């Protein structure tokens, strides 16, 4: 398996799962999961109420110093009750390396603000806020940043439609830029792609 | 740059957007006389990033 | 290149730099536009045998994440990898 | 091929042309229908069938890899030729 | 594997006291830029005679899209659809049915030449090499929907440049 | 004590930002897709899926394309398990039909059974 | 040697880092002794501060410090002290050795759905 | 059904900020209707606030109504901080749009929508 | 096989520092051309 | 293939505008350095991933 095949890097992965278990037994209250990918990237599943304990930890503890938010992400996944997966990613400049910090939130629970620990975070969940509707709490000026103003919705949620709602052009009579109903003279064609075989046994479901 | 983009158009038919280094590798291999003119660049740009 | 040698030295005193010597201008060094055809090589699994895809299957080999902590001594405390190395100081220039 | 409704219109080699009653034939007022006239059903009719001695042909449309996929025509049938799928070439067994 | 750059201590001898005191009230630095200013414009221009002189290009470049021929008059296209589900923009539409003589063939073969990005998946996808980006690039059109191109522009761009195009993918192929 | 009772009932149709008539007019179909008959491979009824009943869709009037002005055309949203689905219907406020997962019942299967001595279940050829 | 300049910017070079670092050092273990014995944050940082500590007493020299420490500057190693102290400090209000506050549901974290 | 709040403990907090966000607007509406040089009232400006709030008055949850408020002081500060223009303020009053068919027969004649 | 390769020998070298050439006076002969021509003006 | 390049990495002092004015043209040095590297080093082979 060797030229076509990306090769396996077992060090890496055995130092993360051993941060993976340091993690998860010094900070118990709030660890729910720890799990490392085949291409050895570490993830640290959370509970939302320990969103500033474990990150602050992470940043300021002398065998992790995560001291970079490379991004902040949510993740729309309509078939869990908290939809929302709002992902951190951490760079440690000191030994080299990235984790992710993962939790969870659905539309009405409010997850911490984390411009305490990252203040480059001040962007990026006021962007889940914008994209998502992800609600932060005590975050210094939450809006929206990316959305035109008066926009309705929050678009990257999978229940929403790819084209919006409203379209806007320009109206003679009224003499302003105007927002209406969309309608596309050409309809965006879903393709249905999906082979019905099975491509990955590895990853198989149990039935029920 | 003007000269870059023309290497860009060279090795993929656009000269901004390539969509030539792909998944698995790039779209392409280099068309022949590329890499010469590549070192013809290169043999002139410091004197260009000394003037600047 | 069509520069009189007035101009030229003038030109060449004026930027403080032999530009004749590499000009910014194109010129027949260049390669020809018209190339002969190539013969692209083939990777290593254009072969007849020993060429069973189930042994250079990658997509294949990706597993699922090793849960290491999941809620259903006197060991040493760890780090996600060992330090970095302090980085050498260029020996090709370093500015000092 | 082209030919002409009784509105003036050329007719492509689609079989396409406004009804007279239609208003969207006001977009070629004071314009015109850019229309193909090199039909291709009559200019591979203009091909000659090719006589081969043997019985199952190959055609890649010429040029190697420059046509199409290769692909392999019976020839057992007497009253039909043998029509390549992709150029529309015509094969015949001459026995 | 790292260098300090902007990390000099000027030295304090009264030689480079003096010679950075004359470059304050003598000014060698812009002398220098006003130097380097002149000796651009004593140098050719790189500027060409557009339109009678061209940029060049290779024979790779992704213009113009223009559906081709076999060599015997015969459009390529087989009616298969793959340049439409391989387009990023969606701008091809394609509608096909059997011609008069059983032929797989198209009847509608859009191209948006607005939603288009030119990237040349289509060609690329084509397994006959139907659908080509040609090497026109000069095409603006005064209206919108000039565009908005069918099988008939296709075919007609594929009968006006497939002298170019023909010479383009002869010179090519053999990196695809 | 830091956590409120809330109990009514979940629903977020005032913050999606989506019109009165894409909520009150819609009806989502939650359904397990039957197999392509096309072909015999089943990853595709592994899933519930959730989509909208179809509007109008109509020719252009320059290029004869399919226009359209329902939003919700090609919105198709994936779930495990049907309940997953009937609670983000309801939490939508989309008024949904449900149709259950149709598994093909277990077959009998025999080969012997194709060269039978007596019974009609012989095979004429193979 | 008094280093004249630490090459990161707003990081001032400290005078005296011995005896910053063991202040340091000793006001952290003073902090952490305040955390219950069968906390595993205790045990991890009790360790490596007392690792740091003897390495900082065992070592005169400021650059050989420096490369014993593994941490690059020894002002970063500094303002990492500070701000290992600040977290224990941290540490000590959040209680975040308490068992798991809520179990997540049953398919909160399988991927893929 | 024991959830972590957003601000408010129960519907009674909820209305108050849903009230004070109210006050808000409605002293804000005659400046909206200076500043941008809009061609509408102002009491018809205070029209489409009440419009605007009565929308929402069927919700009893409070932590929907706490989003309601948040929202709402967003498109309050997007209005007194001039970062809509004109466009959309006016974007309230759907004014280039035809009246929709109402009663069944009108829906018959015009379409297929329900 | 023929492809886009470098030749036998590679290429040459090609030049990547800075190259600011340091021409001029000294300072000392800057201020003497100052004040000589400073001198034969006031003569 | 960044582990078999060698180049230096300009690193700044003050923070300002115009280290990292230095930086972004040293940066254009070492990618010179690096294009030379490339130029020189380039193997024969493939350019797609050998699985189809
Ligand atoms: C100073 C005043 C101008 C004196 C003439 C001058 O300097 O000519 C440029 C002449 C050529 O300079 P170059 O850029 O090195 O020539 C390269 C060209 O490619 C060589 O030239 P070329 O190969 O391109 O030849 C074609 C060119 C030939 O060039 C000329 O005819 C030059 C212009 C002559 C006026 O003729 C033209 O392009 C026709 C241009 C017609 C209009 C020119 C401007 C007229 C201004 C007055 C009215 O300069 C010199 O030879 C050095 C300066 C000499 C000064 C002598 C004392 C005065
Ligand atoms: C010029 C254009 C300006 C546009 C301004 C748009 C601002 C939109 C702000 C919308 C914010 C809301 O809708 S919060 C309202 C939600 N409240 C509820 O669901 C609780 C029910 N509320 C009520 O019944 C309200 O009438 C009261 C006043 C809170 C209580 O009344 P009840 O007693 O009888
Ligand atoms: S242009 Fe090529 S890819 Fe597109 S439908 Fe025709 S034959 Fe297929
Ligand atoms: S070049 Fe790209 S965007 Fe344009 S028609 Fe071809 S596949 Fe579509
Ligand atoms: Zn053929």
């Amino acid at each position: 398996t060797r030229p076509t095949v990306r090769p396996r890097n077992d060090v890496a992965h055995k130092q993360l799962s051993a941060f993976g278990e340091y993690v998860a037994e010094i900070l118990p209250k709030y660890v729910q999961q720890v799990q490392v990918s085949c291409f050895s990237e570490l993830e640290i599943c959370i509970h939302p109420d320990g969103v500033i304990p474990v990150l602050t930890f992470l940043r300021d503890h002398s065998n992790a110093q995560f001291k970079s938010l490379a991004d902040l992400t949510a993740v729309d996944i309509p078939t869990r009750q908290n939809r929302f997966e709002i992902v951190y990613n951490l760079l440690s400049l000191r030994f080299n390396s990235r984790i992710r910090v993962k939790t969870y939130t659905d539309e009405l629970t409010p997850v911490e603000s984390s411009v305490s620990v990252y203040k480059a975070a001040n962007w990026y969940e006021r962007e889940i806020w914008d994209m998502f509707g992800v609600f932060f709490a005590n975050h210094p000026d939450l809006r929206r940043i990316l959305t035109d103003y008066g926009f309705e919705g929050h678009p990257f949620r999978k229940d929403f439609p790819l084209s919006g709602y409203v379209e806007l052009r320009y109206d003679d009579e009224v003499k302003r830029v105007v927002a209406e109903p969309v309608e596309l003279a050409q309809e965006f064609r879903k393709f249905d792609l999906n082979s019905p075989w099975e491509a990955f046994p590895a990853y198989r479901q149990p039935p029920e | 740059r003007e000269k870059m983009f023309e290497f860009y158009e060279r090795v993929s038919g656009a000269r901004m957007h390539a969509a030539y280094v792909r998944p698995g590798g790039v779209h392409q291999d280099l068309p022949l006389g590329l890499m010469d003119d590549i070192y013809e660049f290169s043999k002139n740009f410091s004197l260009r990033i000394d003037e600047l | 290149a069509s520069a009189t040698r007035l101009i030229q030295g003038l030109r060449n005193w004026a930027s403080g730099r032999d530009l004749q010597a590499k000009l910014q201008l194109r010129y027949q060094e260049i390669s020809k536009r018209t190339q002969p055809p190539p013969k692209l090589p083939v990777g290593p699994s254009h072969r007849l045998s020993n060429n069973y895809y189930c042994a250079r299957d990658g997509r294949r080999e990706a597993m699922p994440p090793s849960i290491v902590m999941s809620s259903q001594s006197e060991k040493k405390a760890v780090s996600p990898a060992p330090p970095i190395k302090r980085w050498e100081l260029s020996q090709d220039e370093p500015y000092l | 091929g082209v030919r002409t409704s009784p509105t003036g219109e050329k007719v492509t080699h689609t079989g396409q042309v406004y009804d007279d009653e239609d208003y969207r034939r006001v977009r070629f007022v004071g314009r015109q229908k850019e229309v193909n006239e090199n039909f291709a059903i009559d200019l591979i009719a203009e091909q000659p069938v090719s006589q081969v001695g043997s019985r199952v042909i190959s055609c890649d449309g010429g040029g190697g890899a420059l046509g199409h996929p290769r692909v392999y025509i019976n020839l057992d049938k007497e009253t039909k030729t043998g029509t390549c799928g992709y150029c529309g070439l015509q094969f015949r067994q001459q026995h | 594997t790292y260098k300090y750059v902007n990390l000099r201590e000027p030295s304090m001898d009264m030689k480079s006291v003096t010679d950075r005191a004359a470059q304050t009230l003598l000014w060698t630095e812009l002398i220098r830029g006003l130097g380097m200013t002149l000796s651009y414009l004593f140098r050719e221009p790189a500027t060409i005679n557009y339109p009678f002189e061209k940029g060049p290009l290779s024979p790779r470049f992704r213009g113009e899209h223009a559906l081709r021929r076999y060599p015997s008059g015969e459009e390529r296209c087989i009616a298969c659809k793959l340049c439409e589900a391989v387009c990023p923009a969606q701008a091809i539409t394609i509608e096909a049915e059997p011609r008069a003589d059983g032929s797989r063939r198209t009847t509608r073969y859009d191209i948006d030449m607005t939603k288009c990005i030119y990237c040349g998946f289509c060609q690329e996808a084509c397994p006959v090499d139907a659908i080509v980006e040609g090497p026109n690039f000069e095409f603006s059109t005064e209206t919108h929907e000039e565009l908005l191109y069918n099988k008939e522009k296709l075919l007609n761009n594929g009968d006006k440049w497939e002298a170019e195009i023909a010479a383009n993918i002869q010179a090519d192929y053999l990196y695809r | 004590t830091q956590l409120i009772t809330v109990d009514e009932k979940l629903d977020i149709t005032t913050l999606t930002g989506v019109p009165e008539e894409h909520i009150k007019t819609r009806k989502a179909r939650i359904f397990v897709p039957a197999r392509n008959n096309m072909q015999s491979g089943v990853n595709n009824t592994k899933k519930w899926k959730m989509e909208f009943d179809t509007r109008e869709r109509w020719e252009n009037p320059l290029m004869g394309w399919a226009s359209t002005a329902d939003p919700l055309s090609n919105l198709v949203l994936t779930f495990s398990t049907k309940e997953d689905a009937i609670a983000f219907a309801e939490k939508n406020g989309w008024s949904y039909d449900v149709e259950e997962r149709k598994v093909p019942k277990p077959k009998s299967k025999s080969y012997g059974a194709n060269f039978s001595w007596n019974k009609r279940t012989r095979v004429s050829t193979k | 040697l008094l280093k004249k300049t630490t090459g990161l910017v707003g990081l001032a070079v400290c005078e005296t880092p011995h005896e910053r670092l063991k202040i340091l050092y000793t006001k952290i273990l003073d902090v952490l002794g305040h955390i219950p014995k069968n906390a595993a944050y205790r045990k991890y940082t009790e360790q490596i501060t007392n690792e740091k500590l003897s390495i900082v007493k065992a070592e005169p020299d400021v650059k050989k410090l420096e490369e014993q420490l593994q941490g690059g500057q020894i002002e970063e190693v500094i303002l990492q002290a500070e701000n290992e102290l600040s977290l224990a400090r941290k540490m000590i209000q959040w209680k975040p050795w308490e068992p798991l506050v809520e179990e997540p549901p049953a398919s909160q974290w399988k991927w893929p759905i | 059904t024991s959830v972590k709040p957003i601000f408010s403990r129960d519907m009674n907090e909820a209305k108050r900020r849903v009230r004070e966000l109210y006050r808000a607007w409605y002293r804000e509406v005659p400046n909206t209707v200076h500043l941008f040089q809009l061609d509408i009232s102002v009491k018809q400006g205070r029209d489409k606030v009440r419009e605007m709030f009565k929308k929402n008055a069927h919700v009893t949850d409070p932590r929907v109504v706490d989003l309601l408020v948040i929202k709402g002081k967003m498109e309050l500060e997007e209005t007194i901080n001039v970062w809509k223009q004109r466009t959309h303020v006016m974007r309230f009053f759907h004014e280039t749009e035809a009246p929709r068919p109402k009663d069944f027969l009108s829906k018959f004649y015009v379409g297929h929508d329900p | 096989v023929k492809q886009d390769m470098p030749p036998v020998g590679g290429y040459g070298p090609i030049d990547y520092k800075r190259n600011l050439p340091r021409r001029g006076l000294s300072g000392y002969s800057m201020f003497a051309v100052g004040i000589g021509a400073l001198l034969f003006g006031y003569w | 293939v960044y582990d078999q390049v060698e180049f230096d990495v300009p690193i700044g002092s003050r923070g300002d505008c115009y280290d990292r004015y230095l930086c972004r043209v040293e940066e254009m040095r070492q990618s010179i350095r690096i294009i030379s590297q490339c130029l020189n080093k380039m193997p024969p082979g493939e350019i797609k991933v050998d699985d189809a």
